């Protein structure tokens, strides 16, 4: 198999024509927000096949130098050129059009006009990706995480509204105490936004956004990113200030901040992340949350009606007299339907009821002018079929034999005798 | 089609390969017996070689 040249080949080919197609995407205009998502969301799983095959086309070299120098060798060499044009001359009887290796590729990564999604991604849903609520991008439900926010805080002095303004909090005074139960229900509601954050932009590189925070996280927040000018320097896992930079970096290798209270860098590790992911998430989806933000408030202030609606985005005597409007059809005229029974009748002997029925293979006649089953045809041309007679020669022989009472033979018998003898 | 396909496309993994324009290991098939009318541009099929070659040659 030729992985040096037809594989690689085949492999920068399939890439060009990904590149093509969300080039022919990134030129076409867009007009709502569904169908942006839905080409975003094609062009990220395009993207994924892009990776792959230029992930497998780096894995097929390491033998291409192992037979560089006989490949190179192009004067010594010609016969294995024979020994396989020698074996293309099998199975010539391959009577075929081929003019898929190419087309096929194109057709593939491309879309039909009823619906905007190319054959790879044909099954692609936003529906099993987005709720109605969301909207596509242009909102965020945070309904659900309302209630559980009730049952966590164990009493109802608070709104959807007052809900918002906790969650528009950065890095200020926390809701409750952050060794509390808290921490549950923000891992939760995290999860969400960070999926929604990916979900809502799926043309940016999850793994660069991810990798990013994670450094930012390692680098800056646990060591030190707070700072005051008690004020000093803040720690999110241990809760507390600190005099200097020498007294909070000798704090950092102590039990109580490494493994020695509840509220460690071994213990609280993943809520203490989760509580930075959350905030620059937040911060990503700040358009968002204003929206969101606007939409409660907009939604709160209607009326019963004006919610349901957002939730919810002649001739007559002489066609009677002439016969029209009648039922009647023509299964001999190539089964055509006639609005009258004189059209019918007419329609039966016409032009194309005897053209059909000369390429049925059936002679109309006189009698058979009415015919409309092909099966009472068949039998109206068997009994039409020249009478009954042909017989003008078929006794006539004059046997010798005795010429008096044994002469019994047919025309073909004394046609054949006269013949033979 | 699948036969002049791979016909095209195997003298066109041979062709790519030379060491100059007109010392390659299809020349001396073509004087040797080996009837190719493609490899002549009086034949349509020679400008789908030529990109098959360049093809070749860019996967150099």
């Amino acid at each position: 198999m030729e992985t040096i040249l037809e594989q690689q080949r085949r492999y920068h080919e399939e890439k060009e024509r990904l590149m093509d197609v969300m080039a022919k995407e990134m030129l076409t205009k867009k007009s709502t927000l569904r169908d942006q998502i839905n080409s975003d969301h094609r062009t990220r799983a395009m993207q994924d096949r892009y990776m792959e095959v230029s992930g497998n086309l780096r894995d097929l070299y390491d033998d291409k130098d192992g037979l560089r120098k006989e490949e190179l060798n192009a004067i010594s060499g010609p016969n294995e050129f024979a020994e396989f044009y020698n074996r293309l001359k099998q199975i010539k009887e391959f009577h075929r059009k081929h003019p898929n290796e190419i087309c096929v590729p194109m057709s593939v990564e491309f879309e039909e006009l009823l619906k905007a999604r190319e054959n790879p991604s044909e099954e692609a849903q936003n529906l099993v990706e987005f709720t109605d609520e969301e909207g596509y991008g242009r909102y965020l439900d945070l309904h659900d995480c309302y209630l559980k926010y009730i049952n966590l805080k164990a009493s109802e002095k608070l709104d959807y509204i007052t809900y918002l303004s906790i969650f528009d909090q950065l890095f200020d005074i926390p809701k409750e105490r952050k060794n509390a139960e808290y921490k549950r229900y923000l891992e939760m509601l995290l999860e969400y936004l960070q999926d929604y954050t990916d979900r809502v932009k799926p043309l940016q590189d999850q793994n660069e956004l991810f990798g990013k925070i994670q450094a930012e996280f390692e680098k800056k927040w646990e060591n030190g990113t707070f700072p005051g000018w008690e004020e000093r320097a803040q720690r999110l896992f241990s809760t507390k200030g600190k005099s200097l930079e020498s007294l909070d970096t000798s704090l950092f290798a102590k039990n109580p901040k490494s493994k020695g209270t509840k509220r460690d860098t071994e213990r609280n590790k993943d809520i203490a992340f989760l509580e930075a992911q959350i905030y620059e998430y937040v911060e990503i989806l700040g358009e968002q949350r204003h929206l969101t933000h606007e939409n409660v408030q907009r939604k709160q202030a209607r009326t019963g009606e004006e919610r349901e609606e957002e939730e919810e985005e002649i001739p007559y005597w002489l066609y009677k007299l002439h016969g029209l409007n009648i039922n009647y059809n023509c299964e001999i005229c190539g089964n055509y339907t006639y609005r009258g029974p004189k059209a019918f009748q007419r329609h039966f002997a016409e032009w194309r009821h005897a053209h059909g029925m000369r390429c049925l293979g059936i002679p109309n006649t006189a009698h058979f002018a009415n015919v409309t089953q092909i099966e009472d045809a068949v039998s109206l041309w068997a009994k039409l079929k020249l009478q009954k007679a042909s017989e003008r020669w078929q006794p006539d022989t004059e046997e010798e034999y005795e010429d008096s009472s044994g002469n019994v033979v047919n025309k073909k018998t004394y046609e054949d005798l006269k013949r033979q003898g | 089609s699948a036969f002049d396909l791979d016909v095209v496309k195997l003298t066109a993994q041979f062709v790519a390969r030379n060491g100059r324009q007109f010392l390659t290991q299809l020349m001396q098939k073509e004087q040797r017996n080996y009837q190719f009318d493609f490899l002549r541009p009086q034949h349509s099929l020679f400008n789908y070689f030529t990109k098959l070659v360049e093809q070749y040659t860019k996967i150099l």
